């Protein structure tokens, strides 16, 4: 009905509709980085998404 | 003592950096460092998850 990994998580499952194979992924995710050249430069900012 | 040799020291010199390219590959557990620090991350992955 459904397969494991060695994480022993989700990543494949069988839909019960239908006969066809699926995938499980997790979708774009992580912690947010910044790059600034200081409060007493500058005031711009580099968002970074790591 | 340097140039009394110089051909001899040469042809020595050749045949250790032959001697160590074949004993790099000629066993797998002359590595062992490397292999035990990422086997180490990866089993500390794999009892994390
Ligand atoms: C569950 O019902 C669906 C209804 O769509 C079935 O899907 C159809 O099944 C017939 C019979 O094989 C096919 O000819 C159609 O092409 C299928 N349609 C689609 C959109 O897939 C499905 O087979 C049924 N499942 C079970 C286990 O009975
Ligand atoms: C000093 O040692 C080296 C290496 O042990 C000798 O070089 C070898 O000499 C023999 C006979 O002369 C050759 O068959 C080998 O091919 C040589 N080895 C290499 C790597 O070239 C050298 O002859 C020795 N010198 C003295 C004065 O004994």
């Amino acid at each position: 009905q459904f397969g494991r990994d060695i994480a022993d998580t989700t990543d494949a499952v069988r839909d019960p509709q239908t006969l066809e194979i699926l995938d499980i992924t997790p979708c774009s995710f992580g912690g947010v980085s910044v790059i600034t050249p200081g409060t007493n430069t500058s005031n711009q900012v580099a968002v970074l998404y790591q | 003592v340097l140039y009394e040799n110089q051909k001899l020291i040469a042809n020595q010199f050749n045949s250790a950096i032959g001697k160590i390219q074949d004993s790099l590959s000629s066993t797998p557990s002359a590595l062992g460092k490397l292999q035990d620090v990422v086997n180490h991350n990866a089993q500390a992955l794999n009892t994390l998850v």
